[PDB]
RNA sequence: GCAUGGCAAGUCUAACCGGAGUAUCCGGGGAGGCACAGGGAAACCGACAUGGCCGCAGGGCUUGCCCGAGGGCCGCCGUC
RNA sequence: UAUGCCAGCUGGUGGAUUGCUCGGCUCAGGCGCUGAUGAAGGACGUGCCAAGCUGCGAUAAGCCAUGGGGAGCCGCACGGAGGCGAAGAACCAUGGAUUUCCGAAUGAGAAUCUCUAACAAUUGCUUCGCGCAAUGAGGAACCCCGAGAACUGAAACAUCUCAGUAUCGGGAGGAACAGAAAACGCAAUGUGAUGUCGUUAGUAACCGCGAGUGAACGCGAUACAGCCCAAACCGAAGCCCUCACGGGCAAUGUGGUGUCAGGGCUACCUCUCAUCAGCCGACCGUCUCGACGAAGUCUCUUGGAACAGAGCGUGAUACAGGGUGACAACCCCGUACUCGAGACCAGUACGACGUGCGGUAGUGCCAGAGUAGCGGGGGUUGGAUAUCCCUCGCGAAUAACGCAGGCAUCGACUGCGAAGGCUAAACACAACCUGAGACCGAUAGUGAACAAGUAGUGUGAACGAACGCUGCAAAGUACCCUCAGAAGGGAGGCGAAAUAGAGCAUGAAAUCAGUUGGCGAUCGAGCGACAGGGCAUACAAGGUCCCUCGACGAAUGAC
C-alpha cells in the first residue's frame, strides 16, 4: 500500500527487468522496496567508500545520504539521494537513479548491493 | 521547453522558455495532501453546549418502585444519554484541533508538482477541462492585466479555442442534502485559472468556474482544485517567469 | 448576508419604508427609455400586464397595493367565491409589468424623472 | 477499515467479559498506584541518589571530534590554508551559549592540521600531531594548571 | 509502537511580522526542541569514517571457486 | 361452519419517514458601563371591540422637531366597524416632550398602599442653613481584595491530593491589576519599568522522597514611556467658594525649589528643545449603516403554474445569497464597482505656548522606623537553610550609611537605594452589534422554532413540560335534502389535488373495523430451517418446467 506513484512504478519496472532480463537483483531490490519504509536503506557515503569497487555499480535499495567521504570513482544507483549526497558523489564518480540503471543494464550484472 | 506567447487578438507573438518547475514530476498524492490540509485549515471549530442536558437536579429513585434506576425529575427521565432530553454522550467538541500540519518543504513540492501538471495537455483533459488546443498552459502578453471588460476576456478565450471550458462550468448543480439549509445549495465545475502578476484579473474573475490568482501566491488548490492535478491554466508573460522560482 | 435564513428573515421582517422595494415591477420598453430605469414601485394608479400566472396576458389597473403582504390587486384579475361573489386574486409584482404610470403626484414624477434617484 | 470501525455488534469492544472495563480497579489504582506493591515490576526502584550542583556553577563545554573537522577540510575553504589552519571556534555550532570549545579525538585525521581551541583531549593531540599537525591552546584555553 | 510521506547529519518551526484572493493561503520568523558522544553522584575525563573470522541475499567465474552490503562471533576504544 | 390462526386488500388510529426551517449550537470581528437628574427590575394601567405578547405611561401600540421615505397606513393578527394620510401619514435616524406605584428607595410606615414637609443614613465643604456635594443599587462574564470546603486521588489513610477549586463577604472598570529597580546575577567590558504570548520545562525546587505538586532568570515576540512627592534651601510669595462685595483654608506650612542622568547651598561655565503643564487637533484604518447599480421575462412543447426541455438572444469590476405558482446572472431584492454618514482608533499623533536640559569645584545641609534585621507560633509556596504573608516579642544605621547577588559570619567584588505616590499601550470577558459554519434539523438542536421560564408542581428556596407544515390563490364550501340542530350526514360547488377541508405536505410500525386467500370445532406447544405435496395468483419488474427416447456416464454396482 505505497502512496508515492513513482515508487510504485519503479517497483513495477524493477520487476519487469528482473523477469525479462538475466537479473535477480532488480527483483530482489523490488522485494525490499515493497517492504515498509523503515526497513529501506539509509546509507551515508562513508559506507559506499568502504565496500564499493570501481566498474562495479553500487545499488542502494533505499536513499543515499551525505555523511562521510567518497573518493572511489563509482556509479551509485539509489531510489534517491540527498542534495549533498548527489553532489559529493558526482564529484568523484556518478549518481544515478534505479530507473536509469535498470535501462542501462536490464540484466543487472556486475553490481553490488549496499545498505 | 518553449511556450508560445499570445496577444489580445489571440495571434502568436513570439515565445519563451517554459521554466524548469513545469518539468517537476507530477505527484498526485502530495498534491492531494496539500489540498486536504488547506481545506481542513479553514473549517470552523464547533460543538454542542457543554451543559446541554445537565441543567436539572434529576435524581434516580434507586430500587423499590419497580423502576429502572434512571435520574428523574417531575416524573420525567433526564440528564443521562439514553434519556430523551438527556446529554449527548460523546458530542462534537470545541477543544478539538481540526487543523492539519504540513512541512513547508513537502507543501512547496506539491505546488511545483501542481504547476507541472498544468503543462501536460493529456492530464488537463483527463481532469475534465474542455478545449481544442494542443499546447498548454496558455501564455499571454502582460497586456492581459490591463483588460477591464469580462466579454473582452471572452473574445480572447474564444480566439484561443479555450472558451469551451467556461461553457462547461456554465452549469450549476443544486446539491442533494441539507447543505442547502445552511447556504450551500449550489456547486459548479472548476474552469480556467488565470494567473497574472500585479493584481488578480478583475476582468476574468466572473467567468463561470473561473479562478484568478497572482504568481507570487497561487497555491495548490488553485492549480489542482479538489486535489485533482492538471487545471487548464492561462498565465501572464511575467506571471510565468515569476512563478518559476516558487 | 449569504445565509438563506438571514436573507428570508431580513425580507419578512423589513420595516414599512423598506417594503416598497418588495412591490417593484419591471417597466415596459418605452417607459424604461422614457425614465432611464428598468423597474418601478407599482402604485394603485398604474396599469400593468400579467406575464406569468394563470392570468398571464391580461392587462389592467392596479386597484390596491398591500405592503404588509407585499402583493397587489389588479382590476379583473379575480377568483369566484362559492357564494358567487368575485374577489381579487393577489399578485406578486415580479410577475407583472407596468405599461402606464399614474403621475398625479409631483414627487413621484419628479423622483422618476430625476437621474441620481429612481422611483 | 480500522479496528474501531469494526467493534459495533461485538458488545465488549475487545474488553473480554463485560465486567472488566469499569473504574480504576481495572488498572490497579490510578496513575502510578502500586509501584511498590502489586505493580512493582519494571519500575525504577525507590530512593534518593546523589546531588546536584547549582546551575550557575555548572560549565557546558561545546565539543567536536577531529573526524567532523577533518572530513570537511576542503569544504571549509572559508578557513586558512597554510603549509590547514582552523580555529575550531569558528566551526562549532552552539559555540556561543557554551563556556568553551573542546576538541575531542574521535575518528581519523587524514590531513595535517593546526587547530585552535580552548581545550583538547589527549587523543585529540596525539592524532593531530601524528599527522604532522599542531594544536594551539587559546588564551582562554590558558586555564590548565 | 506501527503504516505512509518530506527532508536528512540534520530536521521542525512557536509566538509573532509582511502580503493577499483577508480565519484559507504566499512569504518571513530556527527563539527553542529533538538528533549529531558517552561515562560519572560529582569533580572531571572523553570513543571503531574498521583489525580478525564466519556467512544470508546479491554479484562475479572458466559452475565447485571468488567478492561478499545487512547479519553473526570476536577483538579493540571512551568512562565509572 | 361458529370462537379463531397466518398473510394481504380497503378504511381508520398513530405520527415514523422523506422533504422544508422564522429556532438553536459554536466560532470570529466590533463594542462596552448604568443609577438620587431615582437605574436595572417589578406592579398596575393604557386599544372602538382586546384575553395573550409587544409597545407605551393618566399626553399611556403613543406627542413634538429636523433629515430620510413615500401613497399608503391604523404592531404580532389574513375581523367587523370606523378613521388617518398631498396641511405629505405610515415607516426609519437623530434630538426633545410625557414618563402612575413599588423598587438603592431616601419624611414616617406598608406584601406595590397609607399617614403628617422631608438628600433617610453616613460623610466632605460649609455662607454652620441639607446651602453646595459624595455614597447606596444594577450589569453576561471578565477583574481586584478578603473567607475558604468535601466528595476524590494516594487503589486503606493521617502529611500530601482534589485546590486556593466550589461556594461565601467586599469593591472598581470598560477592561482590571501591575509598573520606572534597595531589579537581574546567561558573573559580565552584560541586561535595563510593567503586563501578556511562545519557549526556557515537567527543567530547578517540593514530596509517607510515595502518589503527586512545580517555578524563575534568559531568549523570540507583542506593545513601549516615563514621571510626581517628603526633606534640604526659601517662608505667605498660595489655594477654594462667590459675578462682586465678601467668606473659608493656611506658620501643626499654602506656595517656590527638588526627586539617583541625586538634590540643596556657596562660586562659576554653558545653555535650554529634556521634562512637566495647558492649547490645537487629524490622516489612515476598522466596524456598522446608507445611496447608486448592467443584462430576456422572447418562440414551441409539457404543466394548475415555466424557474423544465428544445430553439434564439444578453450582461458581467455583478456566475455571493434570497424571493417569485418547479433547476432564474439577465422577473424582484440584492451582488461588483463607486460614493456618503456615524462610531471606535483619539482629545491620541502631529503642531504650537510656556518652562528650561546639562557641566566643574567646594560643602559629613537633605533623602520616608516599630521600619531593615532577629527570635517564638501559624499559614502558604517549587522555594528547598535559599518563597510570600499573618501573629506575639525584640529592634538599627544615616549615604563616610544601607540593602541585594538562593545557608550563617567577616573581607573583597558587582548591583541597587526600601520603609511616599502616579502612569498610556500590548492581554481578559461577551452583555450588546455584525458576520460566519465538513455543527443540529422539531423525541434533534437551548429547558424554550409554538403561550417559554409559558402551562403546571412546592409553605418556600426552588422545580418545570408538550405543541412547527391547507392551498398557486381562501377560491376557507353557495343552494338543496335530512336532523331537536351554526352539530353531523347526504347531494353539490372550488382547486392539478379535498385520500390538500383546519395539529388540514408525506402518512411507517404497533394496532382496530370490514373483507380476500389458505387452515379450522378428534386434536398438541420456540411458532421455524431444509425437502416435498394441496389450494391461491391481472400486467410490470423473473422464464422456465415436465414426460418418451438418445448422448455422456464418477464413486458405486446387479438380477
Ligand atoms: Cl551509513
Ligand atoms: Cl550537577
Ligand atoms: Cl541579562
Ligand atoms: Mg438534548
Ligand atoms: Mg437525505
Ligand atoms: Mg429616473
Ligand atoms: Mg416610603
Ligand atoms: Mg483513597
Ligand atoms: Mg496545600
Ligand atoms: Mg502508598
Ligand atoms: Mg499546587
Ligand atoms: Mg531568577
Ligand atoms: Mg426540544
Ligand atoms: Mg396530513
Ligand atoms: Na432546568
Ligand atoms: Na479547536
Ligand atoms: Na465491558
Ligand atoms: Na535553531
Ligand atoms: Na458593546
Ligand atoms: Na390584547
Ligand atoms: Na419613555
Ligand atoms: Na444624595
Ligand atoms: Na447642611
Ligand atoms: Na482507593
Ligand atoms: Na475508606
Ligand atoms: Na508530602
Ligand atoms: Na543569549
Ligand atoms: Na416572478
Ligand atoms: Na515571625
Ligand atoms: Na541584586
Ligand atoms: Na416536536
Ligand atoms: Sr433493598
Ligand atoms: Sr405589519
Ligand atoms: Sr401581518
Ligand atoms: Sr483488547
Ligand atoms: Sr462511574
Ligand atoms: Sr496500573
Ligand atoms: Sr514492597
Ligand atoms: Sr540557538
Ligand atoms: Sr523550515
Ligand atoms: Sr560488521
Ligand atoms: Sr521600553
Ligand atoms: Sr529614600
Ligand atoms: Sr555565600
Ligand atoms: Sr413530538
Ligand atoms: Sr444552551
Ligand atoms: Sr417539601
Ligand atoms: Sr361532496
Ligand atoms: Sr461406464
Amino acid at each position: 500500500s505505497k502512496t508515492n506513484p513513482r515508487l510504485s512504478s519503479l517497483i513495477a519496472d524493477l520487476k519487469s527487468a528482473a523477469r525479462s532480463s538475466g537479473g535477480a537483483v532488480w527483483g530482489d531490490v523490488a522485494e525490499r522496496l515493497e517492504k515498509p519504509r523503515r526497513t529501506h536503506a539509509e546509507v551515508n557515503l562513508g559506507r559506499i567508500e568502504r565496500y564499493a569497487q570501481e566498474d562495479e555499480t553500487v545499488v542502494v535499495p533505499g536513499k543515499v545520504l551525505g555523511s562521510g567521504v567518497l573518493q572511489k570513482d563509482v556509479t551509485v544507483a539509489a531510489v534517491d539521494f540527498s542534495g549533498t549526497a548527489e553532489t559529493k558523489i558526482d564529484q568523484v564518480g556518478e549518481a544515478v537513479s534505479l530507473e536509469q540503471a535498470i535501462e542501462n543494464n536490464p540484466e543487472g550484472s556486475h553490481v553490488r548491493v549496499i545498505r | 521547453m518553449q511556450a508560445t506567447i499570445y496577444d489580445l487578438d489571440g495571434n502568436t507573438d513570439g515565445e519563451v522558455d517554459l521554466p524548469d518547475v513545469f518539468e517537476t514530476p507530477v505527484r498526485s498524492d502530495l498534491i492531494g495532501k496539500a489540498v486536504r490540509a488547506a481545506q481542513a485549515n479553514r473549517k470552523q471549530d464547533y460543538g454542542s453546549d457543554e451543559y446541554a442536558g445537565l441543567r436539572t437536579p434529576a435524581e434516580s429513585f434507586g430500587s423499590g418502585r419497580g423502576q429502572a434506576h434512571v435520574p428523574k425529575l417531575d416524573g420525567r427521565a433526564r440528564r443521562v444519554p439514553q434519556a430523551v432530553k438527556g446529554r449527548s454522550a460523546h458530542p462534537p467538541k470545541t477543544e478539538k484541533d481540526r487543523s492539519l500540519d504540513l512541512n513547508d518543504k513537502e507543501r512547496q513540492l506539491a505546488v511545483r508538482s501542481a504547476l507541472a501538471a498544468t503543462a501536460d495537455a493529456d492530464l488537463v483533459a483527463d481532469r475534465g477541462h474542455e478545449f481544442d488546443r494542443d499546447e498548454v498552459p496558455v501564455v499571454v502578453s502582460d497586456d492581459f492585466e490591463d483588460l477591464v471588460k469580462t466579454q473582452e476576456v471572452v473574445s480572447l478565450l474564444e480566439a484561443l479555442d479555450v472558451h469551451a471550458d467556461i461553457d462547461r462550468a456554465d452549469e450549476t448543480k443544486i446539491k442533494a442534502g441539507q447543505g442547502s439549509a445552511r447556504g450551500r445549495k449550489y456547486r459548479r465545475p472548476a474552469s480556467i485559472l488565470f494567473v497574472t502578476s500585479d493584481e488578480p484579473s478583475t476582468a476574468a474573475r466572473n467567468l463561470a468556474g473561473a479562478d484568478v490568482a497572482t504568481a507570487s501566491e497561487v497555491n495548490t488548490e488553485d492549480l489542482a482544485p479538489g486535489g485533482a492535478p492538471g487545471r487548464l491554466t492561462v498565465f501572464t508573460e511575467s506571471a510565468l517567469a515569476e512563478v518559476a522560482e516558487r | 448576508s449569504k445565509q438563506p435564513d438571514k436573507q428570508r428573515k431580513s425580507q419578512r421582517r423589513a420595516p414599512l419604508h423598506e417594503r416598497h422595494k418588495q412591490v417593484r415591477a419591471t417597466l415596459s420598453a418605452d417607459l424604461r427609455e422614457e425614465y432611464g430605469q428598468r423597474n418601478v414601485r407599482v402604485n394603485a394608479g398604474d396599469t400593468v400586464e400579467v406575464l406569468r400566472g394563470d392570468f398571464a396576458g391580461e392587462e389592467g389597473e392596479v386597484i390596491n397595493v398591500d405592503l404588509d403582504k407585499a402583493v397587489i390587486h389588479v382590476e379583473d384579475v379575480t377568483l369566484e367565491k362559492t357564494d358567487g361573489e368575485e374577489v381579487p386574486r393577489p399578485l406578486d409584482t415580479s410577475n407583472v409589468r407596468v405599461t402606464d404610470l399614474d403621475l398625479e403626484d409631483e414627487k413621484r414624477e419628479a423622483r422618476l424623472e430625476s437621474e441620481d434617484d429612481s422611483a | 477499515t480500522s479496528k474501531k470501525k469494526r467493534q459495533r455488534g461485538s458488545r465488549t469492544h475487545g474488553g473480554g467479559s463485560h465486567k472488566n472495563r469499569r473504574g480504576a480497579g481495572h488498572r490497579g489504582g490510578r496513575g502510578d498506584a502500586g509501584r511498590d506493591k502489586h505493580e512493582f515490576h519494571n519500575h525504577e526502584p525507590l530512593g534518593k541518589s546523589g546531588f546536584k550542583r547549582p546551575q550557575k556553577v555548572q560549565e557546558e563545554a561545546a565539543t567536536i571530534d577531529v573526524r567532523e573537522i577533518d572530513e570537511n577540510v576542503t569544504l571549509l575553504a572559508a578557513d586558512d590554508v597554510a603549509e590547514f589552519r582552523v580555529d575550531v571556534r569558528d566551526v562549532v555550532e552552539e559555540a556561543d551559549d557554551a563556556d568553551y570549545v573542546k576538541v575531542l579525538g574521535a575518528g581519523q585525521v587524514r590531513h595535517e592540521l593546526t587547530l585552535i581551541a580552548d581545550d583538547f583531549s589527549e587523543g585529540a593531540r596525539e592524532k593531530v600531531e601524528g599527522a604532522g599537525g599542531s594544536v594551539e591552546l587559546t588564551d582562554l584555553g590558558e586555564e590548565r594548571q
